[PDB]
């Protein structure tokens, strides 16, 4: 058995969802940020927000909506968690105490039903009269909002319409209706249907059906002055309600698709919508009122106000301030004037909160040489993408890096004193039958640059056909300096080729330490590119020289440095090239048992091999033979998504169901199947969808060495943000820290009254398993906030049986001293 | 055609072990290549070590049932290989004996476990005709793959489906009874009548396990999980309703049907859950999930299926995979 | 595809047998005393009559790649019928048909068996396999005499008469090479040829086809009369040796 331990260095920085209410006191307005499994909770002021709470919650928020009942004071708060966990939370504040009231609970997993594409949607009735729930196909989930249904209890109404787009309650109805855009074989539609609690069932709907556009996205309940609803997509906006129907299509919506919308005016005058390119719109909702006192529409109007962050969710606070919660970005604060400045723009920043984004790479580098650490990350995407250059300092001391392009991959190279980054540039397809990017990015302001001459791939005779408005990525090698971070260089690869994998390393007989890509010809029609280079560069004097370059049959995914030779898989295959003494590639050996050889790591001379779907297998180079040869290979399916190497018996690997797992060599060599055998000891849901595992620690280290009771440190960055520490104990550890949890379990309250067993339960669609051999750091740690009353509960008949001895029984003031080292590894 | 009949004369050293592939019904399940054909093969066999009683019967029935049948949808075995074998010293020889299966691309188990593949309403057509199509073959012979699992149903990228592990098969004769061991298919897919101690069971226990795995093509997730028996019963009762002497004359002489009773008497609620199903694949999960296995429907019967009946082989139809969602969604 | 387990009369004089000094009288009488020994084993041991006759098939076939010489026949004979059993679902343990050959044995012929009984028919047991070129499923002329006769209508006590004398026809011919001369389907046809004459009954008769003297043509096609003569011939040459008159 194996055991590990897993603490949160940096809590989620992306922001999931942004809604605004009276939730805290009737009186205050509230901006509530949705973060993975965090909530934030803050009071709008006139120069900005105020936060006042902040809670964790056992499970991925995936719906956040604030509503008011007919007899409560202020907003209550709905939250329905990714493994369906539903529940409804109020604001109760005595004086200095601050605490969130669990009013409802349940679960609201059916036990048969296909989860639908578009995701979980949660929609509740203006009248506040049930919760609406989309969670699988052809089933609509009514939560009747009664006053004695604490247990939320819930039941299905059959739909016919199987594919869902999105819905909404709608404004200005008899009865409760949704209204709803579905696609069939016949195109997209927009249909409407009433929700009778008495009945149970579906009658039929206000307002007919309309053929609307192929590519409608998003559904917007126009309130009750003008009543009906907005249908956006990529081209096209609609109206909706009754006989009358309005359609704008203005030429700059076309240009970038938009994601986002949001409400301005209550009276639904204004509405703000947001695009990929970070553009900020304004939709305006013209009034001709009928000389019989009612408000139809006029005119619908889209004017541009400028650029903001790349949006998930936007929120309009009062006074004209707007909330810009970014995924992919920094999240910002911006200010809508009346009057565009010098540059025709209405907005401007106020504020800007760092968000990791997207950490696609990373590595660990002393780069004052402090013994210390610092953690470079490649993250954002698209104009906000960047490098981020992470210390620890009580407060993390972040340097950002922008490179207005999404980054991919990055190496470090301390011969050089310079970074090797992997990047990615859109650019649109002109009328010069070139493209032109869209914004000047890093490898377009590069001191010196060069393109790749190569003619492996010019067997082509005719290039294929390219139409003009299409997005093309255009991947660069950016070399960037270690102390002031300026792009020294931009190599831009082949039309069509992917920079995929990239390492520094000496290799051979050869003292040059080289730049090496590892890249792949993509086409659309590709069923899995077939083409691919594996690319050597120098990096001297300011220029960085094409050395060698070696042709492959397929995607180089990974490569990574072995015992001086380069070890690269390409698509189903594991390759080992030697580096000869003409500095030219040769391959030695390889491996082909896999469906696509993703992430490689090494150690000595086995090897890590993370398959798409085998898992994690082990190789072994053998060097008298000459050939790989399997040693052992983990039976249970999994989609991996980065592997690493934790001792020469324990491995440890992330699934893209947000689950981490541990295997280790049985340890029993009986049968020579059992060697073969890795046999999932840790599991683990962590919430988290990591990208990049590495080895080192961020923590000043001044000498202080085997003071800590863990043993290794290994990070990892994931996409909304989060970067965690993984490391293993002893026995004698992991049965302390473990039985601790349980009593922490019982002793501390949950939010919405979440099991904290079932939330770290392995969890795929088709598997529920408990979780074992890790222990969350995160509990552990929180024995140091919980009051003295609960320490001493945790604390009572705790005997701890580490063995070579007999079980001593437990002060409540020695297990204080020992978290407070635990929180010394972050 | 004696060449390729000459059987267990062969040595294991003209295939190359890759590695192990996975677990069987009895024994693991590894890949090779021969040195002479440059053929993969599935690889997976037994020991003669113990002496208790020689061959093994259970291998010496996973020979002589797929020696018979031969069909499309249905793992041929290659050939029979041994160990090194010494000459003139027979006696001392304690060499085990291989056998030899044909090696498919995928595994369907390694596809849904993963949760990459997509199935159509297109894709399950090809891949469900094309097992009945075999399950008919089998069934008309008389004999039972008591093991129905989705790692014993082997795809090509092509788009053709072949089942796997016969050893736990056994024959069937409908007019000598013989008793069978109660417990025999996974727990996820066992029918409700092994569950409630029937040892002698009819070839609806196959139709029961690929009913599940219709449904588990629709759900992307398992029909049934549970982790005993009883618990599986429950679960199997709120969907397809409770054993009762109603819908299951002989449910009363099932051994276990007092002993194991559900909480309530559930009544079937197969069609309002499987509301999202086409009408022409709910008709065929509701006859092949039917409790009594006399009521139960037969191999034949859903191949002449309002779902089935029509579906044409030429247009096989292979599960989507995606391509750059790979390495990064959309 | 499949092996052939057919040869003709004119190859057993060139079994290995044969080529190593044996007579042709010796290596009948070998396999006589070789299929009741299994005939008879089984028989104490309550085995279905498939049984006994898918070793006896595979003690006749065996001897026709090895040598008597080389091999004990009452060890190759037990092995045969300890391999038959798990092949037709009617398994015994080793030790117990051990234990029936020393009864029926004397000293002399055990000591075929060796200081280990069990160890020298067990060690046999990859050798057989390997003879048999792993092609376990065996069928029997048994089959066809009872599937023939089903077809049969009339006198329901001169149909079964035809039945056991035939019956009785079928168990003689294991003691013969017929089984591997022949098909299982002709020696049916055959045993009922050779009780149809016996009894002088016109099984014609009792077929959908009443004028089609070649009753057995509708049953195995293909099939002359002088083959079924030839079959006749060889079993009535048991019974002629014996001196012992027809069962009737
Ligand atoms: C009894 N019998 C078996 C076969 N038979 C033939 N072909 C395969 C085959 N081919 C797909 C395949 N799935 C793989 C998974 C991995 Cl992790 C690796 Cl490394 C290689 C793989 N290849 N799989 C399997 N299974 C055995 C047990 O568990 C899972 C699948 N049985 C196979 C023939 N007779």
């Amino acid at each position: 058995m194996s055991y590990n331990y897993v603490v949160t260095a940096q809590k989620p920085t992306a922001v999931n969802g942004c809604v605004t209410g009276h939730f805290t006191s009737a009186e205050d307005l509230n901006l509530l940020i949705a973060k993975n499994t965090r909530l934030e909770i803050y009071v709008v002021t006139a120069e900005g927000l105020r936060p006042v709470k902040e809670v964790g919650m056992y499970g991925k928020i995936a719906v956040m909506e604030l509503f008011r009942p007919k007899g409560e004071s202020k907003d209550l708060l709905f939250i329905l968690t990714a493994k369906y966990n539903a529940c409804i939370l109020e604001y109760k504040q005595s004086g200095e105490s601050i605490d969130i009231i669990t009013r409802a609970h349940g679960n609201v997993q059916d036990r048969i039903g296909r989860p639908s594409e578009t995701g979980i949607i949660g929609i509740i009735d203006p009248e506040c009269r049930m919760i609406g729930l989309r969670l699988y196909d052809g089933l609509f989930k009514v939560i009747p909002l009664d006053r004695d249904n604490k247990e939320l209890k819930a039941f299905n109404i059959r739909l016919e319409e199987l594919h869902v787009i999105d819905v909404k309650f709608l404004y200005g109805c008899q009865a409760p209706t949704i209204c709803f855009v579905y696609q069939d074989p016949q195109g997209r539609h927009v249909k409407t249907y009433e929700v009778s609690l008495r009945e149970k069932e579906f009658n039929k709907g206000p307002w007919k059906q309309e053929n609307v556009e192929a590519e409608a996205s998003m559904v917007i309940a126009v309130p009750e002055p003008f009543g009906g609803a907005i249908i956006i997509g990529q081209e096209s906006i609609t109206y909706h309600n009754g006989d009358k129907y309005l359609a704008i299509a203005p030429p700059i919506i076309k240009q970038s698709t938009i994601v986002c919308h949001n409400r301005v005016d209550p009276n639904g005058s204004r509405y703000l919508l947001g695009d990929m390119e970070g553009r900020l719109f304004m939709l305006l909702l013209e009034k001709e009122e009928q000389m019989d006192g009612t408000v139809t529409l006029k005119d619908l109007r889209v004017e541009l106000l400028g650029e903001t962050s790349i949006a998930e969710c936007l929120t309009y606070l009062d006074n004209g301030v707007v909330f810009v919660g970014s995924r992919l970005g920094d999240s910002q604060l911006v200010k809508l004037n009346v009057d565009s400045n010098e540059q025709g723009s209405y907005v401007v920043a106020m504020e800007t909160f760092t968000n990791l984004g997207p950490i696609v790479d990373m590595c660990v580098v002393d780069l004052e040489r402090q013994g210390q650490g610092q953690l470079v990350t490649c993250s954002g995407a698209f104009k906000e993408g960047s490098l981020r250059i992470i210390r620890n300092g009580q407060k993390l001391h972040i340097r950002t890096v922008p490179l207005y392009e999404s980054p991919r991959k990055i190496c470090y190279q301390e011969v050089s004193q310079c970074f090797g980054v992997l990047s990615s540039r859109i650019e649109v397809q002109d009328t010069s039958g070139g493209t032109t990017a869209l914004r000047p990015s890093a490898s377009t302001q590069a001191l010196s640059s060069s393109v790749s001459s190569s003619k492996l791939f010019s067997s082509s005779t005719a290039p294929h056909e390219t139409s003009f408005g299409e997005e093309v990525e255009v991947h660069n090698l950016l070399i960037i300096d270690q102390h002031t971070f300026e792009v020294l260089h931009a190599h831009q690869f082949l039309q069509n080729e992917y920079a995929l994998s990239l390492v520094s390393c000496k290799l051979g007989k050869d003292p040059n330490t080289y730049f090496i890509v590892g890249t792949a010809m993509v086409y659309p029609e590709e069923a899995e590119p077939k083409q691919g280079r594996i690319v050597v560069f120098q990096y001297s004097d300011g220029k960085l020289q094409t050395v060698a370059e070696k042709e492959v049959k397929g995607a180089v995914y990974s490569m990574v440095e072995f015992n001086g030779k380069l070890l690269a898989s390409i698509n189903s295959t594991v390759r080992l090239y030697e580096w000869t003494t003409e500095k030219e590639l040769r391959t030695e050996c390889n491996h082909y048992n896999n469906i696509m050889a993703l992430y490689l790591k090494t150690k000595g001379d086995f090897i890590l091999v993370g398959d798409l779907m085998r898992s994690v297998l082990l190789l072994a180079y053998k060097p008298m033979e000459g050939n790989f040869e399997e040693i052992a290979r983990d039976f249970n399916p999994n989609w991996m998504s980065a592997v690493e190497i934790l001792d020469d018996d324990n491995f440890l690997g992330a699934e893209n169901a947000f689950n981490l797992f541990v295997c280790q060599k049985d340890s029993a060599a009986t049968t020579d199947e059992e060697r073969q055998h890795l046999q999932e000891v840790g599991l683990f849901h962590l919430g988290e969808f990591v990208n990049v595992f590495c080895h080192g620690s961020l923590v000043m280290q001044n000498l202080g060495e085997t003071s800590t009771p863990t043993q290794g440190s290994v990070l990892f960055g994931t996409v909304n943000g989060m970067i965690g520490l993984v490391t293993s104990l002893s026995e004698s550890w992991y049965n302390l820290l473990l039985d601790m949890q349980n009593r922490l379990n019982k002793v501390i309250k949950s939010v919405g009254k979440i099991e904290h067993s079932f939330w770290r339960s392995f969890h795929t669609e088709r598997k529920t398993e408990p979780a074992t051999g890790f222990i969350d750091g995160d509990l552990i740690e929180s024995f140091l906030d919980i009051s003295r009353p609960k320490m001493q509960e945790v604390v009572a008949n705790l005997q701890y049986d580490d063995g070579s001895g007999m079980k001593r029984e437990a002060t409540a003031d020695d297990l204080i001293k020992v978290v407070e080292e635990l929180t010394r590894i972050h | 055609g004696q060449t390729e009949s000459d059987w267990g004369k062969r040595c294991v050293d003209k295939f190359d072990i890759i590695g192990i592939i996975g677990e069987g019904t009895y024994g693991q399940v590894y890949k090779a290549k021969d040195k002479d054909t440059g053929e993969l093969v599935a690889l997976k066999k037994v020991r003669l070590d113990n002496e208790k009683e020689g061959f093994p019967i259970t291998a010496i029935r996973e020979i002589k049932i797929l020696r018979q049948l031969i069909h499309r949808s249905v793992v041929n075995m290659k050939e029979i290989v041994t160990d090194k074998q010494d000459a003139l010293d027979f006696k001392k020889d304690k060499g085990a004996f291989y056998l030899v299966f044909e090696y498919m691309d995928h595994d369907l188990m390694g596809l849904l476990e993963s949760g990459l593949v997509h199935f159509s309403e297109d894709h399950i057509k090809s891949f469900m005709k094309q097992l009945m199509e075999g399950l008919e073959y089998c069934h008309k012979k008389n004999f039972l793959h008591r093991d129905i699992k989705c790692s014993n149903i082997l795809l090509n990228n092509s788009g053709q489906i072949k089942l796997a592990d016969f050893g736990l098969a056994r024959l069937y004769n409908s007019e000598e009874s013989r008793p069978y061991t109660n417990k025999v298919i996974t727990l996820w897919y066992r029918p409700p009548e092994l569950l409630l101690g029937e040892e002698r069971y009819t070839p609806a226990i196959d139709v029961w396990s690929c009913g599940c795995i219709l449904g588990e093509l629709f759900t992307k997730k398992p029909i049934f999980q549970a982790n005993l028996e009883l618990a599986q019963l429950e679960l199997i009762s709120r969907l397809c309703g409770s054993p009762c002497p109603a819908v299951w004359p002989d449910v009363i002489k099932l051994p276990y049907f007092n002993t194991m009773k559900p909480k309530k008497q559930y009544r079937r609620r197969l069609r309002e859950e499987f509301s999202f199903i086409p009408s022409a694949a709910l008709d065929l999960l509701d006859h092949m999930l039917t409790l009594d296995p006399s009521k139960r429907c037969t191999a034949e019967q859903t191949l002449q299926s309002d779902f089935l009946k029509d579906v044409e082989l030429s247009k096989m139809a292979p599960p989507d995979l995606p391509h750059w969602q790979d390495c990064h969604e959309l | 595809t499949k092996p052939c387990w057919y040869w003709d009369k004119k190859d057993l004089a060139h079994t290995p047998s044969q080529l190593e000094g044996l007579d042709p009288a010796t290596e009948a009488r070998y396999r006589r005393e070789g299929a009741r020994f299994i005939f008879d084993v089984g028989t104490r041991l309550g085995l279905h009559y498939d049984t006994l006759a898918t070793g006896i098939i595979y003690f006749h076939r065996f001897y026709m790649f090895h040598s008597f010489k080389q091999f004990p026949r009452y060890v190759t004979g037990a092995c045969c019928l300890f391999l038959a059993g798990k092949v037709e679902e009617t398994p015994k343990k080793c030790k117990d048909i051990i234990k029936t050959a020393r009864s029926l044995l004397n000293d002399v012929q055990f000591g075929q068996f060796g200081d280990d009984p069990k160890e020298e028919v067990m060690v046999l047991e990859r050798i057989l396999l390997q003879t048999i070129k792993f092609d376990l499923q065996v069928e029997h002329p048994y089959q066809f005499l009872l599937k023939y006769a089903k077809q049969l209508k009339g006198d329901k006590n001169k149909i079964q008469k035809l039945v056991q004398m035939a019956w009785t026809f079928v168990n003689d011919s294991l003691c013969t090479t017929l089984s591997l001369q022949w098909e299982p389907e002709i020696i049916a046809v055959a045993v009922m040829y050779l009780a149809g004459r016996l009894c002088k009954f016109e099984i014609q008769e009792w077929t959908s086809k009443p004028m089609y003297r070649r009753w057995w043509e509708q049953f195995v096609q293909d099939v002359p009369v002088d083959v079924l003569e030839d079959i006749c011939h060889q079993i009535l040459d048991l019974y002629s040796q014996g001196k012992q008159q027809m069962p009737h």
